[PDB]
RNA sequence: AAACUUUCAACAACGGAUCUCUUGGUUCUGGCAUCGAUGAAGAACGCAGCGAAAUGCGAUAAGUAAUGUGAAUUGCAGAAUUCCGUGAAUCAUCGAAUCUUUGAACG
RNA sequence: GGGACCGAGGACCGCGCUCUGCAAGGAUGCUGGCGUAAUGGUCACCAGCGACCCGUCUUGAAACACGGACCAAGGAGUCAAGGUUUUGCGCGAGUGUUUGGGUGUAAAACCCGCACGCGUAAGGUGAGAGCUUCGGCGCAUCAUCGACC
RNA sequence: GGGCGAGGCUCCUUCUGAGUUCCCUGGAACGGGACGCCACAGAGGGUGAGAGCCCCGUAUAGUUGGAAGCCAAGCCUGUGUAAAGCUCCUUCGACGAGUCGAGUAGUUUGGGAAUGCUGCUCAAAAUGGGAGGUAAAUUUCUUCUAAAGCUAAAUACCGGCCAGAGACCGAUAGCGCACAAGUAGAGUGAUCGAAAGAUGAAAAGCACUUUGAAAAGAGGGUUAAAUAGCACGUGAAAUUGUUGAAAGGGAAGCGCUUGUGACCAGACUUGCGCCCGGCGGAUCAUCCGGUGUUCUCACCGGUGCACUCCGCCGGGCUCAGGCCAG
């Protein structure tokens, strides 16, 4: 399993390093991130009438 | 038609694998598939493992199961044979089931790069009606 | 990040999808020898002569 | 940003209050900063301004004109600073108003009240100061 | 895996933030692209082997992508600033571009774009005086 | 179906996240008053009557008086330590005196109960 | 040739579109429960140094007491306030008052 | 032999021949004037030729009939509920978090208990896409023969 | 069991961060460039233009003073053979009438076992009465007590006292009403019911002179702007006037094509290479050290010292250069 590194408040490493969580290989479907997200802005709306 | 309908972007890459495969290969293995590949949803049925059971009961084992569809799961087969199947998508069900059994899991890119002519493929659809 | 794993597993109902591919380089895929050794050669170029 | 209920952020609501705000109300809003020395005097940044006061102006067209405040017309939110007038047509010299926060306050008409007022702001930068500090 | 150069590419073909078209033609703003167009060949940022050249005090300075530090971005470029004769900088970009099989396509746009900056950098000669022309303007 | 008038009788429910807040602050409320105290009554557990969900069962209104008695707990001291006493249900069975006598019993061993003033 | 009729331009008219603005509206949500015989809601007449309306008030009449703030109001005139003070203000708050004729209206 | 209109493509490849290269898979070579309103363009007008005033309605079609003084702004297949067809997406014998509860950076986003809605609890021959070790295997489905509730 | 009660919780209240630093444009910086600083505060508003640090506010904890409800550590007392809960039993155990019910009429409901209600006629019971279950052998069984009464919460809300928001509308829109709007006005009356926002940062809203009866006009002045004159931001079209150009023997307008006149956009202005000279310089080839990288390519420092490399100038030559033509 690939691994990354992390840095500390210096900005240097600190020879900390810890797996990558498996999350980063889902596929990456744009389809699926603006169907989802068009319906997820309208969730935030507050109703206009005459 | 030209463009797929679909608008996944792994679709269109293995479009694009095989528009290639069936433009510079002879195999009318890779024309069906690429047809396959452009059909929509109510035309791509849903293949489950009891069927391709059925179909390696005679010597047709030993021979890639090649789905262009999504392969499910039957609650009715008590027992699933060792089997090599090549699909676009498993269900959660189903993969466990194959794996269990002692069987592998391809995807489409998986069988061109494998078997680019698609030697000793048995190729199945469901059931339309 | 550690707690990153756990948090897609407590998700009940869901799984990590399985990509409809295995290698999204097709660069690898096309140029590979297990396909170029099955290859028909070429009828063309990229560009053809106009003849008449 | 905002987080209490009671606060509103609304444009036409705080413009609603600022041009139909009452007379104390305008008092506060007319409010001029200290000069350097009294700053360092007082530990107190900003006043709300006088009648005796002594302002120098720093923005605006009569800038560096130094003078004795002589009227804090609350109704047009201005004030009126000794010779730094205008000629009318008739060669009439009438006064033009300035903003309170474009001048600095450089001399205050010290009475008890006033004095209060310094104490009361010097005693809360302090007490934060301290409590910033231990 | 998931990610490659052709995905990046379904993704970011009809939108990016380096996107600038109208009418005429479709531009990039990517200081990896090199000839400034939106395709395949040339997207810098899309692609895992890719090249760029921006102007320096005097000379061109010419950025590589490192495939091996493809996730560390302040160590993902190999720069080199050539301040020298123009046939030397020619000759090297043209090295770098396809001695090694590193983009070979991309060797004839690559010394065109060193061509083009230094181009830019010589003293720039003062334009003719316009003439008034006509009966009108002239009058 | 239209055949009425809709118009004039339509219930839209864009105060659902607010009711929520408010039905969650009285809940708060209740626990501020209440401070050591749960803010919900002990109940018995019963079965559902009909044959459809004979196999389920699901919380009643409050305990009867006998299983109450073979419990330990006093009848006017129940509402008083929070909890729900039914006096219209009825045991009927050595089944469902067991349950609750046992439930009862938990709730005694788990109890703190403060000595008055 | 002028005049007249028509076309285009420039400038000037008629008119108030476009653009920008908005102490307004419209809709949703949240906290709370408070009119009147101790005279309500509504109707009228008066009251400012200079006011017609809108606003405020009721013969204590663009208001009195009390509390707080702390030096104004302002279109003009006139006093102010001694400014080291029971203390300006078309100020705010508000627990005390005044409160014409009617109106459920009650000799 | 005498005219007219056109020069399309852009390294080489081909088919051929009158051969130190050719007229053979599309124009080159030499020269002159000008290098600015000269070509070109836009308006205004004259001249030659062409050319009913729009829309609606009726009808096989016209004709009749109706609307039209001019300009600016406004102005007409929308929303909801319930059905239905097709395309995309997720999961798939299951699917649906959002009645409600739990957090929250507070009408968002994130998570979920028990129920509940809809659905679910066997081949041959003519063939037939496809594979083949080229002997045969043969998806779905049609004609028919089928097997069962 | 009574009475005091520190203190506490709500809610109004005072106080609490940091630039008006230096240049330039500008009538005015709140613009741009540079240098900073604060931030549990970079919500909003005002200030002569887009301001976290000019001003009010904004964030978080404290800190002054006050109002009313409620809670409350504790401190005083209590009292009367006073009240209360359970247990047991050779003793008792009162439960709603012109109301149920039957008949009828009307109305209502998904509901003639009348679903409910009301009127009229008749008018009850006490191991009773009501509603159900049941072919199961007789009304077996099940479950409740009507004709008296009270009671918070979860529920509704176009009004009342406020508060916060919006993928809403932006003066023919949004409420009829952004304005002295349910006003002006109309009707005998019930009622009907408009139109109408914007100078400028600041009135600085034309001093004075001159013509005119006056209204007004012209000079002059205010302003950054009178191309902002309270017939006031910007100021379209219909329609009108003046000036400039033109056309017109019973319609104009339109299409194709030249011409005349008026007015215009381009294009071009030279670039590349080579060869002779003359200057100014050594990032010339090679080699040696470090670094990187694509692992064989580069960069940097030295060596390089001048038939090599790079700029500039002065000549000559080639090629390519615009429009119309032969």
């Amino acid at each position: 399993r690939p691994t990354v590194t992390v840095f500390g408040a210096d900005g240097k490493p600190t020879g900390a390093t810890e797996v990558l969580p498996k999350v980063f290989s889902a596929p990456i479907r744009p389809d699926i991130v603006k169907h989802v997200h068009t319906g997820m802005a309208k969730n935030k709306r507050q109703p206009y009438a005459v | 038609r030209k463009a797929p309908k679909s608008d996944n972007v792994y679709l269109k890459l293995l479009v694009k694998l095989y528009r290639f495969l069936a433009r510079r290969t002879e195999a009318p293995f890779n024309k069906v598939v690429l047809r396959r590949l452009f059909m929509s949803r109510i035309n791509r049925p849903p293949v489950s493992l009891s069927r391709i059971a059925r179909n390696l009961k005679n010597g047709n084992e030993k021979k890639t199961v090649v789905v262009v569809a999504t392969v499910t799961d039957d609650n009715r087969l008590l027992q699933v044979p060792k089997m090599e199947v090549a699909a676009l998508r498993f269900t959660a069900k189903a993969r466990a089931r194959i794996e269990a059994a002692g069987g592998r899991t391809l995807t489409l890119d998986q069988l061109a790069l494998e078997k680019p002519t698609g030697a000793n493929t048995l190729l199945l659809r469901g059931p339309k009606n | 990040i550690k707690q990153l794993d756990a948090v897609y597993e407590s998700k009940k109902g869901f799984f990590l999808p399985a990509n409809i591919v295995s290698q999204a380089d097709l660069s690898r895929l096309i140029n590979s020898t297990e396909i170029q050794s099955v290859l028909r050669a070429p009828k063309g170029e990229a560009r053809t002569k106009r003849a008449c | 940003m905002k987080v209490r209920p009671t606060v509103s952020s609304s444009r036409r609501k705080a413009r609603k209050a600022h041009f139909s705000a009452p007379s104390s109300v305008r008092r506060v809003i007319m409010s001029a900063p200290l000069s350097k020395e009294l700053r360092e005097k007082y530990n107190v940044r900003s006043i709300p301004i006088r009648k005796g006061d002594e302002v120098q102006i720093v923005r605006g067209a009569h800038k560096d004109k130094e003078g004795k405040v002589t009227s804090v017309y609350r109704l047009k939110y201005v004030i009126h600073v000794e010779r730094v007038t205008r000629e009318k047509a008739t060669g009439q010299t009438v006064p033009i108003g300035i903003h309170p926060s474009n001048v600095v306050i450089t001399k205050l008409h010290l009475d008890k009240d006033r004095e209060n007022i310094l104490a009361r702001i010097k005693a809360g930068r302090e007490q934060v100061a301290k409590a910033k500090g231990k | 895996s998931n990610v490659s150069a052709d995905l990046i590419w379904e993704v970011s073909r009809n939108y990016n933030s380096f996107l600038v078209k109208q009418r005429t033609g479709t531009f990039s703003r990517d200081a990896l692209n090199l000839t400034n167009q939106h395709s395949r060949k040339h997207a810098g940022f899309v692609n895992d082997k890719a090249l760029g050249i921006v102007p320096a005090e005097k000379g061109v300075k010419v950025i590589a992508k490192k495939v091996k530090a493809a996730n560390k971005p302040a160590s993902s470029l190999y720069t080199v600033t050539y301040k020298s004769t123009a046939r030397k900088a020619y000759k090297a970009i043209a090295s770098q571009a396809a001695k090694h099989g590193y983009r070979a396509d991309l060797r004839q746009a690559a010394v065109a774009r060193a061509s083009a900056i230094l181009r830019s950098q010589r003293p720039v000669k003062p334009e003719p005086p316009k003439k008034l022309r006509g009966a009108a303007a002239r009058r | 179906h239209f055949r009425k008038h809709w118009q004039r009788r339509v219930r839209c429910h864009f105060d659902q996240p607010g009711k929520k807040v408010t039905r969650r602050l009285a809940r708060r409320a209740k626990a501020a008053a209440l401070a050591p105290r749960p803010v919900d009554k002990l109940r018995p557990i019963v079965r559902c009557p009909t044959v459809k969900y004979n196999r389920r069962t699901r919380l009643g209104r409050g305990f009867t008086l006998e299983e109450l008695k073979a419990a330990g707990i006093p009848r006017l001291l129940a509402p008083t330590i929070g909890i729900a006493v039914d006096h219209r249900r009825k045991n009927l069975s050595e089944e469902s005196l067991a349950a609750n006598v046992q439930r009862l019993k938990d709730y005694k061993a788990r109890l703190i109960l403060f000595p008055r003033k």
